[PDB]
RNA sequence: UAGCUGGUUCUCCCCGAAAUGACUUUAGGGUCAGCCUCAGGCGCUGACUGGGGCCUGUAGAGCACUGAUAGGGCUAGGGGGCCCACCAGCCUACCAAACCCUGUCAAACUCCGAAGGGUCCCAGGUGGAGCCUGGGAGUGAGGGCGCGAGCGAUAACGUCCGCGUCCGAGCGCGGGAACAACCGAGACCGCCAGCUAAGGCCCCCAAGUCUGGGCUAAGUGGUAAAGGAUGUGGCGCCGCGAAGACAGCCAGGAGGUUGGCUUAGAAGCAGCCAUCCUUUAAAGAGUGCGUAAUAGCUCACUGGUCGAGUGGCGCCGCGCCGAAAAUGA
RNA sequence: AGAGCGCAAGGGUAGAAGGGGGCCUGACUGCGAGGCCUGCAAGCCGAGCAGGGGCGAAAGCCGGGCCUAGUGAACCGGUGGU
RNA sequence: UCCCCCGUGCCCAUAGCGGCGUGGAACCACCCGUUCCCAUUCCGAACACGGAAGUGAAACGCGCCAGCGCCGAUGGUACUGGGCGGGCGACCGCCUGGGAGAGUAGGUCGGUGCGGGGG
């Protein structure tokens, strides 16, 4: 989906920021340049897609080129953004993430012990054509202390993977009663 | 109440701490992330206190995570014990912390828990905090 | 006041360091006998007219001018480029 | 494997690679510096006698006069497994005093 | 090539070696000195060495 | 005798030290080397810097070795068993070799590793520079200030080093009210001459009660924290409203039911699990209060009035509380 | 290259220092340029040259030891000897 | 001056690893023999030596692929010469010049120099 662009040129690093507007740049096989927007609605934006969908930037040269965004470099100190990197699209083989939707309420969850998963994005190489918006996938019956990895996701079709896949997806583990004060004795 | 198990030297110096954090600054794991702004060190002693804290608040909870792991000495001398002789002794285990570091997280559970799991867990930790959700640090092994 | 107990030790000890490290770097004349390297290990292995002794040390065989050298798969070299 | 740079304990100054087959020797003369070779002799790859052996003593003794027909003193010796049988050109004619 | 000016503005005493050595290689010897030296970047590295207890100008 | 204490007389002109390195029956002492000095010898070489070329393993950072490590996977296997042997077979919210994924820790860990720094040649460089012999020294309790590491408690006007600077020897000058080392600043003399440094420009006191915009209401300013708050003023976001919101103001505020369990009784209502559906504009298996459980107050929620803005979530500038001590403020 | 590399540690190490056998005794004498290091005195590096040898056909290395601890000025006197 | 194999040198892993295919008419390798030189801490495995009808299996030589392993821009943050601040402090910010680490795109199954034997 739509953000603006602006094409970035030789000026300090620290006063785009400090003005007004994150800096940025984009690389595609041999494209690459320097490029910078707008902070607030470039925040917006980024929450919505990021890393996950695709944006299109329609740039002050005329067209309306559409990207996707890879990695979020920031300050660390008091976290927060500052100058991410952008990938000009295609068509040819691409390795990215996508956010995993798992639906349903298992066993293992409702009898107590809750999941705490491993992924909810995976790695995966694709054709730009293919938009695999999110797998939403199962979690169907999961039990206490039992687990669940490789292909046993859904991919659609064409939307290869990338790990191992043995990989593995999430599991469910025990709670934290205060029983295990007991523990502290 | 973590710390290693007999390792290399037994005593080892403070020193003056910094502030780059080195990495440590983003959930991954649990949902919702107590995270730290004053540049100090973690107490075991606190460590568990909070980590306590937090399960005290919401009995049959989920899962909360310790990112960070206190094993540095307190080299701590005896009292009224005269100067020089001897560096002193190992003693009181915690951590070095920079600020912008993830410390713990909470997974499975109420807004409302984390919050106020993470906020009087951090509230008895040696300094202040900031809470923080779970998005746009996104992609980072 | 009360001194009672205090904790001794058995640490501090060092070396009258003698001092190593590459002696005479590049560019420099040398009228042979000259060390060009003091080392521990082999750092810097033999060159071309320098020779090395028994405690690892490169030194110069001729009257010219110390040349650096790296060889990733054989080490590191000093060198005495010859000046006829 | 007799690699052990044998090359290194007679890169003294100025080499002479030779090496055998199954059934032809390759005795060539390579000078260093910048890599430059010199002078050659093959028992079998000559277009001569086929009995290793002999061949080799005289091919090693007709490069030998090569040797000195060209300029050539003494050199050093490169040869890797070779038990040391002489191969009785053992280039010892050889000018250069092999042996 | 043009000819490089300057003068002395704030006082030597109180800085490092390097600051002071410099100083004393100029031909400045106290404050308020109009000092015309020709270009030669041996120089100029000394100015930007210098440059602060200093003030410039490429005089032609 | 006294490696100790004490005293050591006239004037100007020049340079100008060190409180360290080793060594000792030495630590408050002497030789020596560095630093001051003067004569004679040397002549662009020296401090400094530009260029090239090299050495380096820290600040970071990384986990590939060294170990430390948190969470899951996978499993050699260890408690194990189901239950046959010339020996097998299949098997867990136990713990666990290794590997893998998930983050990470380091002065004595290092694949990477800078800004620097040291140093060898090209050249600028004339300066109480540098070099060579030579006589006389004095020094060898130091201190402060800045970043850099140790010690200490990331206490001490504490200590012990590193580079740096001042006091020392600049208690000579202006600031800082006062004030060895903090800022300015290197004081031959004279001048009832002007500029300016720091720091200031109501007054003590010399100079702007100068111009313009923005803040604060506490003597804040005129000296402290976490932590708490309908303090104040701008910024950003997020639902609600003329089809009528926000507050108040009328009224509705229901049924299976007294929810299943606990429980002496637990009936929204001390706790455990809950996770209905139905009449309805709307009444939830409940917001607090109330009971011996009950009753009941109230809310939540929708419509009646009313008729215009409202409820809240973060950020930022300054304050408010937090905040008690000894002669007169 | 993570093992061995005599014994602490660190660097170094198979393109060997390690590990096998044969041979031997340079664990030489007379020196020693030019250096490392450096308050002195000490300590540490080594081609080369002569002798006369050990190994190898040679090319060649050999004036102990993978490297850095295993040490003691001088005065006193014993010692074989010119 | 050229297309191929061999004895051999240089850069330092974009050359190494691995699946695929491969060439011997000369070169090369296995291979034929263990009686003459020689030797296995035992074996002719290794080096050694006298030698054919075969082979191209391996060893090796060459091509394709990136799958392991290798190099890796660009940007921007770190850290910092040197210059000024702010906070009791733990620490923080502006200036200039320098400028990583990890990662992102992409790239990589070599480059080349010699001397002979072949067409």
């Amino acid at each position: 989906y739509r953000l603006k662009a602006y094409y970035r040129e030789g000026e300090k690093p620290s006063a785009l920021r400090r003005a007004g507007k994150l800096p940025g740049v984009m690389y595609n096989r041999h494209l690459n340049r320097k490029v910078y927007v707008d902070l607030v609605e470039f925040d917006k934006v980024f929450r919505q897609a990021s890393i996950h969908h695709v944006i299109v930037l329609e740039l002050p040269d005329g067209q309306s080129l559409p990207t996707l965004v890879r990695q979020v470099n920031l300050d660390k100190r008091r976290r927060r953004p500052e100058h991410v990197d952008f990938f000009v699209l295609s068509d040819e083989p691409v390795e990215m993430y996508v956010p995993l939707r798992f639906v349903g309420t298992p066993a293992g969850v409702r009898a107590g012990g809750v999941l705490q998963e491993i992924h909810r994005d995976i790695l995966v190489k694709v054709s730009p054509r293919n938009i695999p918006e999110f797998i939403e996938v199962d979690v169907s019956g999961l039990e206490i202390g039992d687990s669940l990895h490789a292909s046993d996701l859904k991919l659609p079709p064409g939307v290869e993977l990338a790990v191992s896949p043995e990989e593995t997806i999430a599991a469910v583990v025990p709670p934290e009663d205060v029983e295990k004060l007991a523990e502290e004795a | 109440m973590l710390m290693p198990r007999r390792m290399k030297y037994r005593k080892q110096q403070r020193g003056r701490l910094k502030g780059a954090t080195k990495g440590g600054d983003y959930v991954a794991f649990g949902d919702y992330g107590l995270v730290a702004l004053e540049p100090a060190w973690i107490t075991a002693q606190q460590i568990e206190a909070a980590r306590v804290a937090m399960v005290r608040h919401f009995r049959r909870g989920g899962k909360i995570f310790i990112r960070i792991f206190p094993d540095k000495p307190y080299t701590k001398k005896p009292l009224e014990v005269r100067m020089g002789k001897g560096k002193g002794n190992v003693e009181g285990y915690v951590a070095v912390v920079k600020p912008g570091r993830v410390m713990f997280e909470v997974a499975g559970v109420t807004e409302e828990q984390a919050m106020e799991a993470l906020r009087i867990a951090g509230h008895k930790l040696p300094i202040k905090t900031k809470i923080v959700r779970r998005d746009a640090y996104d992609e980072a092994q | 006041a009360h001194k009672k107990g205090l904790g001794s030790t058995r640490n501090g000890r060092d070396s009258q360091a003698k001092r190593l490290g590459v002696k005479r770097y590049e560019g420099q004349v040398v009228r042979a006998g000259n060390i060009l390297v003091r080392q521990r290990g082999t750092r810097f292995k033999p060159g071309k007219n320098v020779g090395m002794g028994r405690d690892f040390t490169l030194f110069a065989l001729v009257d010219g001018v110390v040349e650096f050298q790296d060889r990733g798969r054989l080490g590191r070299y000093v060198h005495v480029r010859p000046l006829a | 494997k007799f690699r052990v740079r044998n090359r290194i304990k007679r890169t003294g100054r100025l080499r002479l690679s030779v090496f055998r087959s199954l059934k032809h020797i390759y005795a060539q003369i390579i000078d260093d510096e910048k890599g430059v070779t010199l002078v050659s002799a093959s028992s079998l790859a000559l277009k001569l006698k086929g009995n290793k052996t002999e061949v080799a003593r005289q091919v090693g003794r007709a490069l030998a006069e090569k040797a000195l027909a060209l300029g050539i003193k003494q050199v050093a010796f490169d040869r890797g497994p070779y038990k040391y049988h002489g191969r009785v050109k053992a280039l010892a004619e050889g000018a250069r005093e092999g042996g | 090539m043009p000819r490089l000016k300057v003068k002395l503005v704030k006082s030597p005493i109180g800085y490092p070696k390097d600051q002071k050595a410099a100083l004393k290689a100029l031909g400045l010897r106290r404050l308020q000195q109009e000092r015309v030296l020709e270009d030669t970047p041996a120089i100029r590295g000394n100015v930007e060495k210098v440059a602060h207890l200093v003030r410039v100008e490429v005089v032609e």
